[PDB]
RNA sequence: AAACUUUCAACAACGGAUCUCUUGGUUCUCGCAUCGAUGAAGAACGCAGCGAAAUGCGAUACGUAAUGUGAAUUGCAGAAUUCCGUGAAUCAUCGAAUCUUUGAACGCACAUUGCGCCCCUUGGUAUUCCAGGGGGCAUGCCUGUUUGAGCGUCAUUU
RNA sequence: CUAUCUAGCGAAACCACAGCCAAGGGAACGGGCUUGGCAGAAUCAGCGGGGAAAGAAGACCCUGUUGAGCUUGACUCUAGU
RNA sequence: CGUGGAGGUCAGUGACGAAGCCUAGACCGUAAGGUCGGGUCGAACGGCCUCUAGUGCAGAUCUUGGUGGUAGUAGCAAAUAUUCAAAUGAGAACUUUGAAGACUGAAGUGGGGAAAGGUUCCACGUCAACAGCAGUUGGACGUGGGUUAGUCGAUCCUAAGA
RNA sequence: GUCGAAUUUGGGUAUAGGGGCGAAAGACUAAUCGAACCAUCUAGUAGCUGGUUCCUGCCGAAGUUUCCCUCAGGAUAGCAG
RNA sequence: UUGACCUCAAAUCAGGUAGGAGUACCCGCUGAACUUAAGCAUAUCAAUAAGCGGAGGAAAAGAAACCAACCGGGAUUGCCUUAGUAACGGCGAGUGAAGCGGCAAAAGCUCAAAUUUGAAAUCUGGUACCUUCGGUGCCCGAGUUGUAAUUUGGAGAGGGCAACUUUGGGGCCGUUCCUUGUCUAUGUUCCUUGGAACAGGACGUCAUAGAGGGUGAGAAUCCCGUGUGGCGAGGAGUGCGGUUCUUUGUAAAGUGCCUUCGAAGAGUCGAGUUGUUUGGGAAUGCAGCUCUAAGUGGGUGGUAAAUUCCAUCUAAAGCUAAAUAUUGGCGAGAGACCGAUAGCGAACAAGUACAGUGAUGGAAAGAUGAAAAGAACUUUGAAAAGAGAGUGAAAAAGUACGUGAAAUUGUUGAAAGGGAAGGGCAUUUGAUCAGACA
């Protein structure tokens, strides 16, 4: 069981491994009902575009740092230099992270003129009844690119 | 072709369907066509077959005689005239088993509901 | 994946007069006795039992797959590969076959089949339509019953109608400029379709 | 048996009961595809096992 | 020379290949979230004018009520008032019911159509005996109600 | 009482194809091959020479990096104590 | 070369007869094979370029089914035994009745039960299969009838035990 | 052989598989016993035995070298396409 | 004597809940061996099968006692990758994860520890009325051994100072979603063949309909559908679009400064040891027993230890949609799938008939014809049947029923045969046949 020469190869298949294969017959299923999926929920969530407002991050290690890249929520610090609180950002669209810090001022900037830009190209309708219908943008990723 | 996703092209699904269908199903599918006189009449190509009506063999080897539908035979998908039999052997008749698609209609039975279908259907009625 | 499986049966060993393959136990049935599990034996298992996991798709580098789509199209001209394919072309002006970008608007079977005997299609619409038969195989009761030739395929920029009035009328294709399937454009991967463009679809090409 | 517990006996009874040929106009009915009693059994043939 | 054996053919046997069928099977994909002490799943025995089965049903038994359809069912018999109609139907739908003996199965048992107790009622001259009708009595646990137990223990009597 | 003959009823084992020998050579004991002896339809009762007859993938023997029951200061553990 | 299926095509073949099957009839190929005639048949099917595989059998003490020679052969020989007549019936070695001869010899081939069967009981009808000859007969087949309890059993009790 | 008892026997009941039961034969435990029967792990593994399905055309071997708990098998070189 | 309290009882006490089923997928426990290593025990198979407990439409996981070591990132789940890599391993056969990065989906939070103490502000039940998934009045009861408001570390709380900003709860109609009903084109004209026209020819029509099935043979146009649309019906529901009634309030919430504080989970963390498990290697998780903390503490930082620093979170309490799984269930659309010895064991009164004490084991079996028109009547026969006749497009279709191969059998015809037969080359004879002359 060891002949010619050829590369050593390592093939785990020792387990009853037929019992646990997934083909995935349904790729294009599943894309379809993914994009179902978003449609319906684009109508059930008003002109509100269905993804929220992410900050300027550096991405960690020595591998991938010099890249800059979307991170998760906005930080308190930012948020407040941006003059609104975490509680009503977050019913803004702007995701905010209390695990985040800033020790670079420079993103720190970014973030917080990231945000001044957005809260300008947004509307926020009033409570009260009225609803001045206004054509969702869908993305906020595509309107505010990073 | 079918545009629809719940329509279904599947022959095997089809002929199961048309065999298994309930009596109900089968009257409409015994449809027979009004002829050209009662269609201009009544304004409608084809009604479901119903007892009493008067019919033409528009087709087959019983092509061109008339009578009256003895019995919808919707257990056997098809309809009897009386008048249309086999005079057998031994001399006692038999009915013959003709189709609703190879009639035609030549005088309806009418109801308060045959009226309303030919007026659902969107059609004069004399 | 447990057809031929669903017995206990054991082999009777050697000693019996009798072959070796496993045979169903008991009796009072004369199911019993028999031969079980083997790819030889009535109602066994088959051999190398066909599983979902093959391959069924192929992956094409998108470079040679577009190579091969532009030679399909290019030859869709050369008017001796469109007769070597079928394709009654010898009654129509020039090739390509350049149409008003008006067809594109038409709303109407009717309107959009005599749009395309003017033009030429008539005798490739009846070469399809004349030979309609019955599936020669199993196939025909499979959902795949009837068989034809191919007719033209009617290429557009835009689609104003013309997609859903040639829709029903048989063997013939209509496609966007933008796609343009190789399947369309080499039926069974045979080059030189008949191809009816509109002008705006014929410039987009470009 | 000839002193029998009253579910021994009904039993009994009920195989009494399906002990018939096929009624002959059912084989009569249009699509009517049973022919014989196919489960039809003897007292000295085969046994009910209770 | 026959008979007999053998070979080929025709016709007739035996047998069920082949071809052509397909209300079945297999595999993929999409959609959906609903069993049971409000007695489930399963079992037994029954039920049709004429049924052994399969399917359906439960002593209201191939069904009752309701709703839609709008004249059947059909193997034979059948009713006949069901045919311009609160109305045919082995129809469809299903929202109301019935639902034997059982089954986690629950008064106790059960290789028994075995054996108790309570309540209301009816009959036998009957609170007490017998018989018919109806309604009931398992177990763990929770919240609560009520009657309690213990020098565990506080007070209050004179 | 069978066998045996008749009427009715009616299986099984077994079967490469088959079935006359002698010698030769040959997987060193042939029904077939080579060379001779020979050879005439279709058959019945018997029979135990042969069919290296049949009945089980040889129980003996060896091989297998195949077992299992049993034993023991074989290796390695273990309930218990 | 030959099979199932798939894309293309010959506007291919066909109910005025597709496919299949038969044929010491014909023709092509070294061959795998292909082609035609005639017969039978009754609803579909082929050529070519390509795709695809559950793709070609003489064997495997192969699987399932069918069938031979063996062969009208082995055999249908334990339990002493049968016989005459009549009736019936298409038909009687075998049913019914009468007669004769026998047997089991009350440790029964008698009269009842327990377990077990479950309708075999009984009547009428009745022979396709079944009763290794037969059949008018039957424990068969068809259609019906029949099992009556204060005292006989169960039910109550306790036994090993559960 | 024995035949009035360590007798025969029905029914009920207990003991269950490395377990039972054994006046002891590895006996018996439902035609199964030096470990019952049923299903599943399981298409267990097999250096061993058997089989492996169309035609034609061209080329065409080896039973030797070395290592292997190797000696009925592999690896390696050789021969072959 | 009487009345509580604590704890423990009993009721066919008033009202409820649990069991069993299924189990494809999900959360746990328990747990093999065949196998592989060419032998074999560690290893492998496998943290698999079988066994046990428990859920759902998904389950579980989840707002860091995380990852990292960077310019740091920031709940969980999953895919692509990391990677057959780091690592484990008679370092042999074999095994084998994670961080970063891209994508799918995105969502966040609440308790314990606080004096309401100028007022337990809270709650189950009973009861009467009401606009009943509830509200209100009242009484038992719970509860201070703590029920509400308040606060959850991102904070936050008590003071003091200063300003602005922001509301709640019903009805009712749509749309949304669910269940449904009905209706919506065009030849059956002529000729030929045929038993049947659905076949071929001629001449037309519709086509947002030429998917499909039915009808006596290949039917867009005979029928039902298909396509495009129209008109309804019954629901559920707070998603949101409108409307409309009550103003919840001397209520609730957000923000700036000053100051004082800042409660934060124990037989736990952790340690030893044992066993198991993991890629986890002086020990990855898990569990037993012994030991058992702290509060500038504690955990982690993938080589044990002592010292000194640094980074990073905040355990021992809790909820949570989506992307994810699905050989089960309900409903659908399909296929270069199988075609009655195939395909599920079952295309059929198939988990049936049948076997077995039982656990369990478990088949065979589809096709007359468009239509039963399923053969009247005559004759032979005891009958079954035969022979006529009749039906049918055909009995060369007769409920033994489409086609009806082969082995094997009867008849008829032909031919050969001294202990087999069959085969090769060749020719005689017989039979049969193609082609080619003109
Ligand atoms: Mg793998
Ligand atoms: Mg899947
Ligand atoms: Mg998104
Ligand atoms: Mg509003
Ligand atoms: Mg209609
Ligand atoms: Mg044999
Ligand atoms: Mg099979
Ligand atoms: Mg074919
Ligand atoms: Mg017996
Ligand atoms: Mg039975
Ligand atoms: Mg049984
Ligand atoms: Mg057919
Ligand atoms: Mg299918
Ligand atoms: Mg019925
Ligand atoms: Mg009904
Ligand atoms: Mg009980
Ligand atoms: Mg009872
Ligand atoms: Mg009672
Ligand atoms: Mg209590
Ligand atoms: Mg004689
Ligand atoms: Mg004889
Ligand atoms: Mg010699
Ligand atoms: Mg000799
Ligand atoms: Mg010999
Ligand atoms: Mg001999
Ligand atoms: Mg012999
Ligand atoms: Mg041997
Ligand atoms: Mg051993
Ligand atoms: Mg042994
Ligand atoms: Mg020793
Ligand atoms: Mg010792
Ligand atoms: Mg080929
Ligand atoms: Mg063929
Ligand atoms: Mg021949
Ligand atoms: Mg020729
Ligand atoms: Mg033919
Ligand atoms: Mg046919
Ligand atoms: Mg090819
Ligand atoms: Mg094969
Ligand atoms: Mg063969
Ligand atoms: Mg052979
Ligand atoms: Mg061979
Ligand atoms: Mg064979
Ligand atoms: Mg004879
Ligand atoms: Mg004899
Ligand atoms: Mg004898
Ligand atoms: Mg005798
Ligand atoms: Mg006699
Ligand atoms: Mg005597
Ligand atoms: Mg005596
Ligand atoms: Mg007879
Ligand atoms: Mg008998
Ligand atoms: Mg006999
Ligand atoms: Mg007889
Ligand atoms: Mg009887
Ligand atoms: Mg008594
Ligand atoms: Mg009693
Ligand atoms: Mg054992
Ligand atoms: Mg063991
Ligand atoms: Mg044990
Ligand atoms: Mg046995
Ligand atoms: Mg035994
Ligand atoms: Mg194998
Ligand atoms: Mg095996
Ligand atoms: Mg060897
Ligand atoms: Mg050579
Ligand atoms: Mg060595
Ligand atoms: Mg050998
Ligand atoms: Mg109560
Ligand atoms: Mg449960
Ligand atoms: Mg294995
Ligand atoms: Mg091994
Ligand atoms: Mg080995
Ligand atoms: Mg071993
Ligand atoms: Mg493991
Ligand atoms: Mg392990
Ligand atoms: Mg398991
Ligand atoms: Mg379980
Ligand atoms: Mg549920
Ligand atoms: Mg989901
Ligand atoms: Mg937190
Ligand atoms: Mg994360
Ligand atoms: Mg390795
Ligand atoms: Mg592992
Ligand atoms: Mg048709
Ligand atoms: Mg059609
Ligand atoms: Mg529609
Ligand atoms: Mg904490
Ligand atoms: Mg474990
Ligand atoms: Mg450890
Ligand atoms: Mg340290
Ligand atoms: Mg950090
Ligand atoms: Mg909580
Ligand atoms: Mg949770
Ligand atoms: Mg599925
Ligand atoms: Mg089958
Ligand atoms: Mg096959
Ligand atoms: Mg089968
Ligand atoms: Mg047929
Ligand atoms: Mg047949
Ligand atoms: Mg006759
Ligand atoms: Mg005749
Ligand atoms: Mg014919
Ligand atoms: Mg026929
Ligand atoms: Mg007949
Ligand atoms: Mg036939
Ligand atoms: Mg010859
Ligand atoms: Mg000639
Ligand atoms: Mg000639």
């Amino acid at each position: 069981a060891i002949s010619k020469n050829l590369p050593i190869l390592k093939n785990h298949f020792r387990k009853h491994w037929q019992e646990r294969v997934k083909v995935h017959f349904d790729q294009a299923g599943k894309k379809v009902s993914r994009r179902n999926a978003r449609a319906t929920r684009a109508a059930k969530i008003a002109p509100r575009p269905l993804d929220l407002l992410r900050p300027v991050v550096r991405a960690p290690t020595v591998k991938y740092n010099r890249k800059v890249r979307a991170g998760r929520g906005f930080t308190l610090a930012e948020v407040k230099a941006a003059g609104l609180t975490a509680a009503y950002a977050r019913t803004i669209g702007i995701a905010v992270d209390h695990r985040r810090q800033n020790r670079n001022q420079e993103i720190f900037d970014a973030n917080v003129q990231r945000l001044k830009e957005y809260q300008s190209k947004i509307i926020v309708f009033p409570r009260n009844g009225k609803a001045p219908e206004a054509e969702q943008v869908l993305s906020a990723a595509a309107t505010f690119p990073i | 072709a079918k545009q629809s996703l719940d329509v279904s092209s599947d022959r095997r699904k089809a002929r199961k369907a048309y065999f298994t269908a309930p009596s109900s199903q089968r009257r409409v599918l015994l449809s027979a066509p009004l002829s050209k006189e009662l269609r201009a009449q009544y304004g409608i190509k084809a009604l479901p077959i119903r007892r009493d009506d008067e019919v033409l063999v528009v087709r087959g080897s019983k092509k061109g005689q008339e009578g009256k539908i003895s019995s919808v035979y919707r257990l056997k998908f098809a309809v009897q005239v009386d008048k249309v039999t086999k005079e057998k052997v031994n001399g006692a008749s038999v009915p013959i088993n003709l189709h609703p698609s190879k009639l035609v209609i030549t005088k309806l039975h009418l109801d308060k509901d045959r009226k309303a279908l030919i007026q659902r259907k969107g059609g004069k009625l004399e | 994946e447990k057809a031929g499986h669903q017995t206990s049966a054991e082999s009777w060993g050697t000693g019996r007069a009798v072959a070796r393959i496993p045979r169903v136990g008991g009796g009072g049935t004369g199911r019993s006795g028999q031969g079980a599990f083997g790819n030889m034996c009535r109602g066994g298992r088959m051999f190398a039992p066909t599983k979902t996991w093959r391959k069924w798709n192929v992956k094409v580098n998108h470079n040679e797959k577009r190579y091969a789509t532009a030679s399909a199209i290019a030859a869709t001209a050369v008017a001796s590969l469109v007769l070597a394919r079928g394709h009654r072309v010898e009654k129509i002006p020039e090739i390509p076959l350049v149409v008003s970008t008006d067809l594109e608007s038409i709303q109407k079977t009717k309107e959009a089949v005599a749009a395309l005997k003017a033009v030429g299609a008539h005798s490739d619409l009846l070469k399809v339509l004349k030979s309609k038969k019955l599936r020669a195989g199993k196939g025909k009761y499979r959902n795949r019953r009837w068989t034809q030739r191919r007719g033209p395929l009617v290429v557009y920029a835009e689609d104003n109608g013309i997609v859903k009035a040639l829709r029903n009328v048989p063997g013939v294709e209509t496609a966007n400029v933008a796609s343009l399937n190789l399947l369309q454009l080499a039926p069974g991967a045979h080059l030189g379709r008949f191809v009816i463009w509109t002008e705006a679809a014929f410039t987009k090409l470009d | 048996a000839a002193q029998k517990s009253f579910r021994i006996k009904q039993k009994m009874a009920k195989a009494k009961k399906q002990n018939r040929p096929l009624p002959q106009w059912i084989r009569l009915r249009t699509n009517n595809t049973i022919r014989y009693n196919a489960k039809r059994r003897n007292w000295r043939r085969t046994k009910m096992n209770i």
